[PDB]
């Protein structure tokens, strides 16, 4: 997501839908390549712990000084005419340096942005309408003139720019827990086996105290557990070896 | 509705505009500076061109909002070095006579 | 899509008996030279299923409420069915699911689709290079809206139209709980005329589906093929039947599959 070569503009952003698989967080956070990172409501050691139904990668570039404005009740102009984050918003930020792949020599104006807008954008809401942008009430008509101006500007993209002003590529991670099931989730440990010996064991959802042997019997290979008469577990299969 | 919130639209779509053409303008005069050569040279004078027309572009419609309903003291200051036509005010010949008389005495 | 075949004649949906039809693997648990009693959604013995029917006089397409869950066996020669597809309006109103299969492999998705009066997978221009491949698709012209998404393995599916006693059988179960659509499926060859098989059959688990939607009624996904209303289709019967809540005697053998099973 982050290694993509492109990203779209701040009013270009595109949203991915993650969902059914594992995620590991801690090769991100222990990589080193983020210049900023910070979560808002969830800290990041609790997101492995976690599962999420719904996972939203957002993707945009937008100005160094202009990172500090993405955040829950924010206000300027990205926040507002761009992009906005919930007071509830329970996801995180990630950004780093991109002056030395999107900034150029002679500047790059792929990367423009929305500068005006009758009002502020809603949480979560995406406008591309290029409509001229009226200031009075003098009529514009899309022809360009006193009053009238065109909203989408371009960011000036170069290497010899100030550090603030570099343009930073920013992914942002929407966690929303809604009444559909989970799915994504943290990694997972599968520690060593031990057998014949006393030994307190924890498969998948099931626990207990017991020895652990190999015996001739075969479970259907659609069945992992087995129970007894009693309703008692007397033989287990390893969720990750058969 | 009132001129002062299309002032203040006006400036704010200035700062934007006037900074990347000021920069390339200040950016040409550098590398013919540091390095003399014919493609410098030529440069700082297209450079120098373009935004020395982008104020003469941009008073034309700096002068289109009087200052006399502009409550905001930070708003007026910067109008009213837009407010300034320059050269503009001088006569055509007056006008392109003056810049060969500072070239010409420098 | 809008247009109905001209061969298709309405008669009437025929009745037919299925005795120990219904029966499947609850759970994953091993259990094994025991007699476990258990309840949930089952087809009671010796109760009546009705009688469809797929070819070019007698071709059967209607929608039919799902209610709590449905049992499904089928008696194919040129595997006419490709899948079936559940929702509550079929139709982008809502998120339906939909089991299309294009001999090649499953494709299996819940989005909002664009309903049409008779939706198919249709074959054309067969004549010399006999092809029999998916060719032409009416089911739906556009969808949107995808909550779910999943395809099968590869495999090769012959929908080469034979003659003769039906010899294939497939059994499935189709139910939805606490939003997980659960399938069982059996695929057995026999050798038929008409109506089923005498004997037992225990049904095995296929895949559980985490749709999380409401399924209040469905409709089965034939394959017609030509060489739209000049259609056809070969002969291929599938019967339909509404699972309730009743409570069977399962037995299993040393090696864990079910011998017997006996309704309450």
């Amino acid at each position: 997501v982050f290694n993509a070569t492109r990203f779209a503009s701040v009013y270009a952003w595109n949203r991915k839908r993650i969902s059914n698989c594992v995620a590991d967080y801690s090769v991100l956070y222990n990589s080193a390549s983020f210049s900023t990172f910070k979560c808002y409501g969830v800290s990041p050691t609790k997101l492995n712990d976690l599962c999420f139904t719904n996972v939203y990668a957002d993707s945009f570039v937008i100005r160094g000084d202009e990172v500090r404005q993405i955040a829950p009740g924010q206000t300027g102009k990205i926040a507002d005419y761009n992009y906005k984050l919930p007071d509830d918003f329970t996801g995180c930020v990630i950004a780093w340096n991109s002056n030395n792949l999107d900034s150029k020599v002679g500047g790059n104006y792929n990367y423009r942005y929305r500068l005006f807008r009758k009002s502020n954008l809603k949480p979560f809401e995406r406008d591309i309408s290029t409509e001229i942008y009226q200031a009075g009430s003098t009529p514009c008509n899309g022809v360009q003139g006193f009053n009238c101006y065109f909203p989408l500007q371009s960011y000036g993209f170069q290497p010899t720019n100030g550090v603030g002003y570099q343009p930073y590529r920013v992914v942002v991670l929407s966690f929303e827990l809604l009444h559909a099931p989970a799915t994504v989730c943290g990694p997972k440990k599968s520690t060593n086996l031990v057998k014949n010996k006393c030994v307190n064991f924890n498969f998948n959802g099931l626990t207990g105290t017991g020895v652990l042997t190999e015996s001739n019997k075969k479970f259907l290979p659609f069945q992992q557990f087995g129970r007894d008469i009693a309703d008692t577990t007397d033989a287990v299969r390893d969720p990750q070896t058969l | 509705s009132t001129i002062e919130e299309q002032a203040k639209t006006f400036l704010d779509k200035f700062n934007h505009e006037a900074e990347d053409l000021f920069y390339q303008s200040s950016l040409a005069s550098w590398n013919y500076n540091t390095n003399i050569t014919e493609e410098n040279v030529q440069n700082m004078n297209n450079a120098g061109d373009k935004w020395s027309a982008f104020l003469k572009e941009q008073s034309t419609l700096a002068q289109m909002y009087p200052l006399q309903e502009i409550q905001n003291l930070t708003v007026k200051l910067q109008l009213q070095a837009l407010q300034q036509n320059g050269s503009s005010v001088l006569s055509e010949d007056k006008s392109k006579r003056l810049n060969t008389i500072l070239n010409t005495m420098s | 899509q809008c247009v109905n075949l001209t061969t298709r004649t309405q008669l009437p949906p025929a009745y037919t008996n299925s005795f120990t039809r219904g029966v499947y693997y609850p759970d994953k648990v091993f259990r094994s030279s025991v007699l476990h009693s258990t309840q949930d959604l089952f087809l009671p013995f010796f109760s009546n299923v009705t009688w469809f029917h797929a070819i070019h006089k007698r071709f059967d397409n209607p929608v039919l409420p799902f209610n709590d869950g449905v049992y499904f066996a089928s008696t194919e020669k040129s595997n006419i069915i490709r899948g079936w597809i559940f929702g509550t309006t079929l139709d982008s109103k809502t998120q339906s699911l939909l089991i299309v299969n294009n001999a090649t492999n499953v494709v299996i998705k819940v989005c909002e689709f664009q309903f049409c009066n008779d939706p198919f997978l249709d074959v054309y221009y067969h004549k010399n290079n006999k092809s029999w491949m998916k060719s032409e698709f009416r089911v739906y012209s556009s969808a949107n809206n995808c909550t779910f998404e999943y395809v099968s393995q590869p495999f090769l599916m012959d929908l080469e139209g034979k003659q003769g006693n039906f010899k294939n059988l497939r059994e499935f179960v189709f139910k939805n709980i606490d939003g997980y659509f659960k399938i069982y499926s059996k695929h057995t060859p026999i050798n038929l005329v008409r109506d089923l098989p005498q004997g037992f059959s225990a049904l095995e688990p296929l895949v559980d589906l985490p749709i999380g939607i409401n399924i209040t009624r469905f409709q089965t996904l034939l394959a017609l093929h030509r060489s739209s209303s000049g259609w056809t289709a070969g002969a291929a019967a599938y019967y339909v039947g509404y699972l309730q809540p009743r409570t069977f005697l399962l037995k299993y053998n040393e090696n864990g599959t079910i011998t017997d099973a006996v309704d309450c």
